[PDB]
């Protein structure tokens, strides 16, 4: 995709492979999240701070 | 290609539930998350763009 268009990062901590293993953002995943680990979608990735 | 930089919050931005110390460390995002004081965010709320 244009970098200049999706805004996301994949040079640095996010990276490639590392995506892989990023659980994805769904309607049933929304209500799972806590303090920590990551999140990703359209391929840009998060990570939750406050827990739920 | 390999780049290195710092990208450190400014001063005067501690911590919340912290507050006094001398150490801060403005780099770990989690921890400044909200705890500047030079930068005020707004967002907006617009109709969405029929694609």
């Amino acid at each position: 995709e244009f970098t200049f268009k999706t805004g996301a990062t994949y040079a640095g901590e996010a990276g490639y492979v590392d995506r892989e293993q990023i659980t994805e953002l769904t309607e049933e995943s929304k209500l799972t999240l806590n303090k920590g680990d990551l999140f990703k979608y359209n391929n840009i990735v998060y990570k939750v701070l406050e827990d739920t | 290609l390999l780049v290195r930089y710092a990208l450190s919050a400014n001063p005067y931005t501690v911590a919340k539930d912290e507050k006094e110390a001398r150490i801060i460390d403005g780099g770990d995002m989690d921890k400044m998350a909200g705890r500047s004081d030079l930068s005020v965010l707004l967002g907006v709320k617009l109709p969405k763009i029929i694609i």
